[PDB]
DNA sequence: CATCCGTGACACCAGG
């Protein structure tokens, strides 16, 4: 099976920094930059 | 929260004959068929199916709505176990 | 049950030395250690999701 | 963004907002061009981000960078059951686990 | 905390005047900043509160989204019949509380509008909310709660 | 892959020529926002209506003066002014000066301000000042038409030497508050509904600004056309 | 003092990139446009895409094939890029027939053409066979709009077809600039610059033209009220 | 009235 990633998956980095995703917005809802690129992942700050 | 929560702890002298009361009354409601409501037709509990508003299934909903309009009278020793039943199924066969 | 499939990095006619990558395995990015996806990131809250 | 300023735009007005909200941060300096403060938020790590339900910016300069992320072996495709009703042990007659 | 937190700016850095008309015009020269605190003709105010006076929170809120003030200026806003100096954001704030719990005088009386909101106040909110309100009122609160300061967050920066 | 999409039905829920609550549902994946933020930001800045601009009071210098005779200050006349709900019934009037001029012990109310040809006070029962005896109030105020919001100090219109400007609050919505919630068509999962919530002060109702708000949008769509 | 219908400039860059200017508009307008037409034009501009792929004693998407570098994974992944445009209105369907052998770097150029129907990006590599090795595919291509991916369509025109994930809109970015700009005496007006890169097989003028019949069409439903 | 000794007890869910 080919499993893409989905609600519920856990994404991490190297830094300890953990979190299950849990939410997948479409791609005009994403925060994006003045030229009209948007960001992949949204991590939130109170976990630093 | 249960619409009215507060008003229905504010009508016993404890909490748990609250649940006690509408679990009766659930299932007083459920082995009649609702014939035996003490709502009118408008005070209804409804539920959005895809075709219209029906009748809300849950017996519980319809217990804490009935209990809320002071139509109902609950207490210890208000009439014999048996006679209740029996004159319940006169009034309203299943 | 994770996929364990090698693929191969060069082609046909590639001068190659001693110890040169012929087949990237798996999490393998040209013979580098690839755990994972380089994604552009935003730290910021987002409406409690 | 000195591409930018090659493909004929300047700065833009909700660049300006966030930036007079950075000045009230103190996180550039008061007085420079709009170029020179972008400048010193990106030299910070910082951008201006536009919220794309409504184009309107994000009031403050946000980090904004690329990160390496994994995806662990604990995928809810593996975690997610439930039960009505099945097997029950030979001696408690209890759901097995 | 983002929206009821006030602003504290260091360019008036509390000049003296004698009419807010001196005051005005000097914070228009690029003397004073707006929220810097200032003494005119004796009593400690600032240029904001003088240039911005609201007749209702409506005006107030409408002129935050024109851009003309942000929710952390300390301005004039007539509120329940008093002439209040306080932020936007704080009238925003205790208007969240009052549509939340549909009723207006006891919201007033339950909030602490001098004070940016935290854990602690939070935290007394809801249970002045439950003593005086019920859960029902107080669990429709916490959802309003929720709600504004996860909208508020998002765009804070 | 192939789709449909049923025509949304729109619905309205008023009360009085004051508020109303708008439902657009259903509606594809993120028009929610798309249709409801830039019909908030047209409701709040475009949506024409009146709105008090200078006031000139007799024996008054300034702005922050007291006026002898009367209770309140000059600020909070300005205030109750702020809050004047004026009507213009003819579409070509522009501009209009209400004058208002009483003494002795009386509460003017917005019913006192002399009546102009075509200058309907929606409100007017509104309270602007109460007198003593031996308390004076001549007046004179400036209604101007115009959208959005304006401070005293971006216009700063004078007639004399000591008319005082006003925030001109023209905007006849008052506030536009709109939430989308996830809703379901069957087996399609993320569809939105939209629901608007305005409030104006009378002059025009919430369906007539709404109505306003989606012709302005249009026109403005129609301006792709002519390179 | 009412702004009237603001000129409408276009540069273009092939079929590829386009900048659409508009001023002047009213303060705040700039945002009040740009912004739905970008989430419309990245949301539910219809496109192509590449939707079922079948090849020869290839059973299965995780197969390999003797003499061909890429795995059947790689080669989904590569055909995922493929832009195909159509040239007929009412074209729904197409099935590109690729055959290839021998020592040779298999391109999209390598397609056996169809009538009204054109690769936009022919360069874009397929496969890496060598001596011997026989590459021997029928990719479809459908007409549709946003991202279906292949768990949902499940399209086979075949038994041992994969279907494949398609990205349908033809829409790769869309930012748009807001800059200060007068008229007359009038100061804070918006220029409004959508800037559009799309694949080629729509132009960005067509994609801002759908887009914005996509937002009129929308504002077309609130003409029917309903209690 | 002490020391010595034998016998108890030592978190939950999950998968194993
Ligand atoms: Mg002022
Ligand atoms: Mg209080
Ligand atoms: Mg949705």
């Amino acid at each position: 099976q080919k499993r893409k990633l989905q609600v519920g998956d856990k994404l991490a980095n190297r830094h300890g920094n953990k979190g299950v995703v849990a939410k997948i917005l479409p791609v005009e809802d994403m925060p994006h930059l003045p030229d009209g690129t948007p960001v992949d992942v949204i991590l939130n700050p109170l976990g630093v | 929260a249960e619409p009215g929560i507060d008003k229905l702890f504010g009508m016993v002298d404890s909490k748990y004959r609250l649940t006690v009361v509408v679990a009766k009354r659930a299932q007083q409601l459920l082995r009649h068929g609702f014939k035996n409501t003490v709502l009118e037709p408008e005070e209804r509990p409804k539920m959005q199916t895809l075709e219209g508003l029906f009748d809300d299934p849950n017996a519980v909903t319809w217990a804490m709505k009935e209990l809320l309009t002071g139509r109902l009278v609950f207490g210890e020793n208000l009439v014999p176990e048996d006679r209740l039943q029996k004159e319940m199924e006169r009034l309203y066969p299943v | 049950g994770t996929a364990l499939d090698q693929r191969p990095r060069v082609v046909v006619g590639q001068r190659v030395r001693k110890g040169d990558l012929l087949a990237d395995g798996p999490a393998s990015e040209n013979g580098f250690l690839a755990l994972g996806q380089n994604v552009l990131v935003a730290i910021m809250p987002f409406d409690g999701y | 963004f000195g591409k930018r300023k090659g493909e004929g735009f300047g700065v833009d007005k909700r660049e300006v907002e966030v930036l007079r909200r950075a000045e009230k941060l103190g996180l550039v300096t008061p007085g420079k061009t709009p170029e020179e403060q972008l400048k010193e938020l990106f030299l910070q790590g910082k951008v201006v981000l536009y919220d794309g339900r409504t184009g309107e910016p994000i009031e403050g300069p946000i980090v904004v960078g690329q990160m390496f992320i994994m995806k662990l072996y604990h995928m809810v495709e593996d975690k997610m059951h439930a039960r009505s009703t099945g097997p029950y042990s030979l001696i408690t007659q209890q759901p097995l686990g | 905390y983002y929206i009821t937190q006030v602003r504290k700016e260091k360019k008036g850095a509390g000049l003296e005047f004698a009419t807010p008309e001196e005051a005005l015009a000097a914070h228009e020269r690029g003397e004073v900043a707006l929220n810097a605190p200032i003494k005119v003709a004796g009593r400690e105010t600032s240029v904001g509160r003088l240039k911005y006076v609201f007749a209702n929170p409506d005006e107030a809120l409408l002129a935050v989204a024109h851009g003309i003030v942000d929710l952390q200026d300390v301005v004039t806003v007539r509120y329940m019949g008093k002439r209040l100096e306080t932020s936007p954001g704080r009238i925003l704030f205790a208007r969240i509380v009052a549509e939340a719990v549909e009723d207006e005088k006891v919201a007033w009386e339950l909030i602490q509008l001098d004070v940016p909101q935290e854990k602690n106040s939070l935290k007394d909110l809801v249970y002045q909310a439950f003593l005086r309100l019920g859960m029902e009122k107080t669990a429709r609160l916490l959802d309003a709660l929720k709600y504004y300061g996860f909208t508020f967050s998002t765009t804070s920066g | 892959l192939d789709s449909k999409l049923k025509a949304p039905v729109f619905t309205v829920r008023t009360q009085g020529r004051e508020y109303g609550e708008f439902v657009l549902e259903p509606l594809e994946r993120g028009f929610g926002v798309t249709l409801g933020n830039p019909l908030r930001r047209i409701l709040l800045s475009s949506i024409p209506g009146t709105a008090v601009t200078s006031v000139y009071i007799e024996d008054v210098l300034h702005e922050f003066s007291t006026i002898p005779g009367v209770k309140e200050d000059v600020v909070e006349i300005i205030l109750n002014l702020k809050e004047l709900v004026v009507r213009f019934l003819n579409p070509s009037l522009q501009t209009v000066t209400l004058l208002l001029k009483a003494e002795g012990p009386k509460e003017v109310k917005a019913r006192d301000f002399l009546p102009v040809a075509d200058v309907e006070i929606m409100n007017p029962d509104l309270h602007i000042a109460t007198l003593e005896e031996g308390g004076r109030l001549n007046m004179e105020v400036r209604v101007d038409r115009g959208v959005g919001y304006v401070p005293a100090e971006k216009h700063g219109i004078k007639d004399r030497i000591n008319a005082i400007p006003v925030d001109a609050v023209f905007s006849p919505v008052r506030r536009v508050a709109f939430q989308v919630e996830d809703t379901r068509l069957g087996q399609r999962t993320d569809l939105d509904k939209l629901t608007l919530r305005i409030w104006t002060d009378g002059s025009v109702t919430p369906l007539e600004a709404l109505n306003q708000a989606v012709e302005i949008l249009r026109e403005h769509l129609t301006y792709f056309s002519n390179p």
